[PDB]
């Protein structure tokens, strides 16, 4: 009762349509962070090399 | 995931890279005598001068 | 061009009725004709887009 | 709530079965509860209570299951798990 | 040849995390269901 | 004609199932949002901002 | 025990073909559905050999359709028997329809339901085969109809652009038209299964829309025969078209190929679309012209629950009876004002034309069958 | 899904039959068949042709009268 | 009363997907018809959005097919799902194909003789779809593939000449195998639904071979969750390929425009056809070498003849656990061979696993399950 999967299943998980908004709610914040950091690694994984990194040599 | 495909699929009907920005044309005026319109291209639609 | 009862424009596909400035008068058609951005150069040419 | 008054009512009738309730009770609530007072927890009893209380006990709640005999067409245990909740609610 | 290049290889790496998280989750999931079956216990009571 | 569908048992039906209709509204208009990446209504979430400043 | 009977393939033919039982009774009219269905497949099978030889190109798919009537080995039949047999998929369909309409077999709610959306999609089959020569009728063709997306508002334009392939009809729009006007058919005859799925389940409705139970015949052979017949005067009807007057029901202008800058003074629809030309071009408003001709075909959907009557057939019912043939031939007034140009008599009879078509089935024929139940004293 | 044997419930009625190689395809096919079509015309006529005419007549009237519109004569 | 128990569509969709009983019983090795039927739909899918954008003329096919992969928004994934798709088509067949070998699945004789029709289809489509993009492989593999025919008597030549449109593969061959080969799966599909409608007859067989009615378990939940799972190994395996190794298992010679003046050097085969091209070359003769790569495919309608055995399956059978995999392994040579030129150790070694193929099937594993029932005193 002090448990935290207790009280999301209490909260959002019990009704199917809490559980659907949970889940949707949960995709757009997913896309979110899993596309920052997936892009963050790639990047950084390939130091320089893309055009997003030469970007400031040819200018304004 | 199904998002992902899904838009990549809807993308590629849409307008592709061989066909974006089209260009200005220059019609010279007085090649259209007073009381004419003169049909001419651009951007694959007709204008109207 | 030179058609229909305004002495303008007629489009012959739902009966569409335009005057010499674009402007629709009867038929279906929401709005008038779509003015491009243009200038005249001096007054020989006109550049459009 | 007015089969559970009739029910009720319809059993304590008869030295037996109130002679039955009384030592029972006692048993089991340590008091007699007394017919008006049943009357009182059941008059309290609306579709809100019911909806709250079935809810509580039934929605979403893993069942014990017993089958005897010709048993082939019992639903699979998973199915009757998904049984205890609704998709659409 | 391959323009595609670094986008294939970006949606790679998208790819492999993703199935990193969903391939031990549907594996949960089935296993969930499946633990019904995998547990059961059979007894034979024939008579006499 | 559609006289059958009306008393108080259908009032108390309806009643019933508006919490969760108005939830699975609420589900399938942030799906639609998010589906097509709505940017009316995503400008206002306070971090979900593909757009930059 | 019959092999006929219990094989699990020969099953499906023969609870359908052969043992099925049928009214005793049902006439001419009642053999639309197989001319449908003979239709179907003569669209197929030569739509089949012309994509043979076809290329989907803007450059060149104009050569190609000329190409296949003048170098290909009777390629002439094959493209004329698939123009011509799209003409005859719509006198079936109108026929079939009408049919529905008279003797109350929308009353099959699934059954009707599937057929409309069977009609839609014929529609819209036909209107991309039509565009695929790239005369000057399909180039229109394509920017009209493809616009009436644009009427949906905030993402109607953006839609209308997305099925175009960019920002006018071109290159993209012709070889995806191939592709969608390819696959379709197959999806239309799969849905066409669906359809006659729905009827067995009840059997067939018959001319007095009184239940015939009582006076059942096995298909066979009685209606494989009375379909045989049927199909060999669709056969004349076909090819009477193709070899005395393969362009009568076409238009002119598809013989000149297409060309972005000029629209043709005279441009209408092929025929069989001129009714509902008609009715939208009746509106002058944009929005209310669109939903206008969606509601003058979706309106079937809601027929089933107009339906007055204490009798299911208006064979029984007179009032009704005059009320249809006023809808039919409203309906061939319309057709006409479709082929005529947007000007003094044809604006106002055509939008009066309009008005007694919504009329008729919204208002009329619903009140005609009350006042027939009240004589009945029913 | 319907079958025979499992329809309907019916008592009491005979049916009597011949074969088909007993009997004429045109038993009396223009002494009896025209009689016929004549009697289901005169039965319809007076609910199919109405509207027919009615659409004839507005024909008729609306291309004479945009025949007759682009006419002028005193101008 | 259960709306998903009665409902004239849903019926289908319960008695197949949902209600089904199926054996408690069965292994990953049957995942692979859901996963043909994954296969299936997104050849079709991706196949469609290829389409919108393919010409099928030889002047302009190769340069389709590269502006699908520059210039169309994800022109590229779909492009090479499609083509890995394809020999993901393939593995999961082979996998599907030797599974039924083993388990002895072949003794439904109506499912598995329309499997076989399956095998031969989805291989005809597959060589008309490398046709498509017009590059070397796609010109000589129209030509040899089709001259097969030419291996008929009397008539082959002929024959040849009429598939092709005229005295050699040209623009009339192009236009056609675009038209055959987006047909072809559709008619595919409507054969795994007969296939399927077989099967649910008996339903499944299992690893034991012995009768499971006694320990059946709904479809749903259990193979619809192991199905799932099964799916997304599938698109691990696709993925791995279009965005890891997109031309792992292509060639790249088909990336040269077609050339009918040059075959290349060193030409072989998609993998997935370098058995059977092994087998036909292995032979010194025309008639022959046809024959024999007929008899390849064909073959696997004599397995159920030559059943020998007491048991269905393998699973309790030793020697015929050793010549399965004699058998596999022959194929996995054969393949390898297949791989190489027509050169010395090459020659012969191919030529005695093209012999073992069929002494294996004909004679090995018959006398093998002779000696098994001996030894069971059966
Ligand atoms: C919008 C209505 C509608 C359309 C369009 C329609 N159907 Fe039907 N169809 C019906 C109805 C209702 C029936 C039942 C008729 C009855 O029993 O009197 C039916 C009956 C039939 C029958 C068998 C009995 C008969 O009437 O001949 C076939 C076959 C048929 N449909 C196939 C088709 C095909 C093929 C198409 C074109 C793809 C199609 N239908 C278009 C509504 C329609
Ligand atoms: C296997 C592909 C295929 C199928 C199936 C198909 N067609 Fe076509 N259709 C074509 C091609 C290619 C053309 C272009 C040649 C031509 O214009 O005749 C075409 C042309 C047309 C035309 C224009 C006729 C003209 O030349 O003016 C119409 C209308 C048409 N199809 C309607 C249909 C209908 C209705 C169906 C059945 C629902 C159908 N087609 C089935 C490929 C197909
Ligand atoms: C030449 C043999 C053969 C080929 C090829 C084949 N099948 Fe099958 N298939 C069978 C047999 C036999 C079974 C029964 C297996 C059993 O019960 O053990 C079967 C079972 C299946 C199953 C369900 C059970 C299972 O094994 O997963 C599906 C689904 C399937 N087939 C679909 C397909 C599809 C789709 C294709 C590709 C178009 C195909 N099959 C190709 C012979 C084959
Ligand atoms: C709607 C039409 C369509 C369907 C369905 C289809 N494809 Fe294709 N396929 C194409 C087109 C167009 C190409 C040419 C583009 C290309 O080469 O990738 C093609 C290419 C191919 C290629 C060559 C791949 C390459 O580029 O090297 C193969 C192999 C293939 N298809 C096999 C299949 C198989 C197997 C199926 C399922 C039975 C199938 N296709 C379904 C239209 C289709
Ligand atoms: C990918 C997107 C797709 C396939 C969208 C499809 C939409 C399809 C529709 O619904 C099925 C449609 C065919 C249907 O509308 C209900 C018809 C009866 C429309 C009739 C129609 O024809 C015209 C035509 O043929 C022309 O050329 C000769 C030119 C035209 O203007 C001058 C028209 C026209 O103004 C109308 C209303
Ligand atoms: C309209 C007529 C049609 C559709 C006729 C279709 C016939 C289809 C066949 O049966 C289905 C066929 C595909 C099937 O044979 C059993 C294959 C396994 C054949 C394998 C095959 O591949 C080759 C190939 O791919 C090549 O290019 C790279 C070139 C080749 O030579 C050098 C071959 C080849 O020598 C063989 C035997
Ligand atoms: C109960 O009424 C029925 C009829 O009596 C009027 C028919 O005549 C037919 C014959 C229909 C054919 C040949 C078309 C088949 C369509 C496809 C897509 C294969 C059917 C199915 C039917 O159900
Ligand atoms: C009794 O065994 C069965 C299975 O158990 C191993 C399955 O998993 C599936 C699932 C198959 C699918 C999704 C392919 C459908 C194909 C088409 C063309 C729509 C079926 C049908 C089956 O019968
Ligand atoms: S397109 Fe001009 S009036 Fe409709």
């Amino acid at each position: 009762a002090p448990t935290l999967t207790a009280r999301l299943y209490s909260l959002l998980f019990r009704r199917t349509s809490t559980f659907a908004l949970t889940i949707v709610v949960g995709a757009l914040f997913f896309e979110r962070a899993f596309d920052q950091g997936a892009d963050a690694i790639y990047e950084h994984i390939n130091e320089g090399k893309l055009w997003k990194h030469i970007k400031h040599k040819y200018e304004n | 995931a199904a998002k992902n495909v899904v838009s990549q699929f809807v993308s590629s009907m849409s307008a592709s890279a061989d066909v974006l920005a089209m260009s200005k044309i220059e019609i010279k005026l007085s090649d259209i005598p007073e009381g004419k319109n003169m049909a001419f291209k651009w951007r694959g639609k007709p204008l109207f001068v | 061009a030179n058609a229909g009862d305004f002495g303008g424009y007629y489009c012959p596909c739902h009966g569409s009725h335009y005057d010499a400035s674009g402007r629709i008068r009867k038929g279906p058609a929401p709005l008038n004709l779509e003015v491009p951005s243009y200038e005249f150069t001096s007054d020989d040419m006109v550049i459009v887009g | 709530k007015n089969l559970l008054r009739n029910a009720l009512v319809s059993h304590l009738d008869g030295t037996t079965p109130v002679c039955e309730d009384i030592g029972r009770s006692l048993l089991t609530y340590g008091r007699r509860i007394p017919l008006a007072e049943w009357e009182s927890r059941i008059a309290e009893v609306d579709a809100r209570v019911v909806r709250e209380v079935c809810s509580k006990y039934f929605y979403d709640q893993c069942p014990a299951v017993a089958g005897f005999g010709p048993i082939e067409q019992l639903p699979d245990y998973n199915r009757i798990r998904s049984g205890m909740f609704w998709l659409r609610f | 040849a391959e323009p595609e290049h670094d986008h294939r290889k970006r949606m790679g790496l998208k790819m492999l995390l993703m199935m990193g998280l969903l391939l031990p989750l549907v594996y949960a999931m089935k296993r969930h269901k499946w633990s019904v079956l995998k547990s059961r216990k059979l007894a034979y009571r024939p008579p006499k | 004609m559609l006289t059958r569908f009306l008393g108080p048992r259908y009032r108390q039906l309806a009643r019933n199932w508006v919490p969760t209709a108005s939830l699975w509204g609420a589900v399938g208009a942030v799906g639609l949002v998010w589906a097509t990446d709505w940017r009316l209504i995503l400008d206002w979430v306070p971090y979900i901002n593909g757009k930059f400043k | 025990t019959n092999i006929r009977k219990s094989h699990p393939l020969m099953k499906i033919v023969n609870n359908a073909f052969i043992d099925l039982p049928a009214p005793s009774n049902i006439s001419s009219w009642w053999n639309f559905g197989s001319l449908l269905g003979i239709c179907l497949i003569l669209q197929i099978l030569t739509g089949l050999f012309l994509a043979m030889h076809y290329t989907s190109d803007t450059t060149t798919a104009f050569s190609s359709v000329t190409h296949i009537c003048r170098d290909v080995n009777y390629g002439w039949i094959i493209r004329y028997m698939h123009a011509n047999g799209a003409s005859m998929f719509f006198i079936c369909l109108y026929m079939h329809v009408g049919r529905g309409l008279y003797y109350g077999s929308y009353t099959f709610l699934e059954t009707w339901n599937i057929g409309v959306i069977l009609l839609l999609t014929v529609m819209a089959t036909a209107f991309m085969g039509y565009v695929l020569p790239w005369g000057q009728m399909s180039f229109w063709g394509a920017t009209v109809i493809t616009n009436l997306l644009s009427a949906i508002p905030y993402i109607g334009t953006n839609l209308v652009e997305w099925i175009w392939g960019g920002f006018s009809v071109d290159k993209a729009t012709l070889t995806r038209f191939f592709a969608f006007h390819f696959i379709l058919p197959f999806i239309i005859m799969a849905i066409a299964m669906v359809h006659l799925l729905f009827l067995h389940e009840t059997g067939s409705n018959n001319p007095t829309g009184i239940s015939s139970d009582v006076d059942k015949i096995p298909f066979h052979p009685y209606y494989t025969i009375k379909d045989i017949l049927g199909a060999l005067l669709l056969i004349l009807a076909l090819m009477l078209l193709v070899l005395f007057a393969p362009d009568l029901l076409g238009d002119p202008d598809n013989y000149t190929p297409a060309n972005p800058l000029n629209t043709p003074p005279h441009i209408k629809p092929e025929w069989y679309f001129l009714f509902a030309y008609a009715i939208l071009r009746s509106i002058p408003n944009k929005l209310g012209g669109v939903l206008a001709l969606a509601f003058s075909i979706l309106i079937l959907a809601l027929i089933p629950l107009l339906h007055t009557s204490k009798q299911r057939s208006m064979m029984f019912r007179p009032l009704s009876q005059c009320l249809f043939w006023a809808l039919v031939a409203d309906l061939l007034t319309l057709t006409w004002i479709g082929g005529q140009p947007v000007e003094h008599p044809y604006i106002t009879i055509g939008q009066l034309a309009s008005v007694l078509y919504f009329l008729l089935i919204l208002v009329l024929m619903p009140t005609a069958g009350t006042i027939e139940n009240k004589l009945l004293k029913w | 899904g319907r079958q025979f044997g499992h329809l309907t419930r019916v008592r009491h009625v005979i049916t009597y039959s011949l074969s088909p190689f007993e009997q004429r395809a045109f038993p009396h096919y223009f002494s009896k068949g025209i009689p016929n079509v004549l009697r289901r015309t005169r039965a319809c006529i007076l609910r199919v042709a109405p509207p027919f005419v009615a659409f004839y007549l507005v024909y008729t009237w609306g291309t004479q009268e945009f025949e007759k519109s682009k006419r002028k004569n005193p101008a």
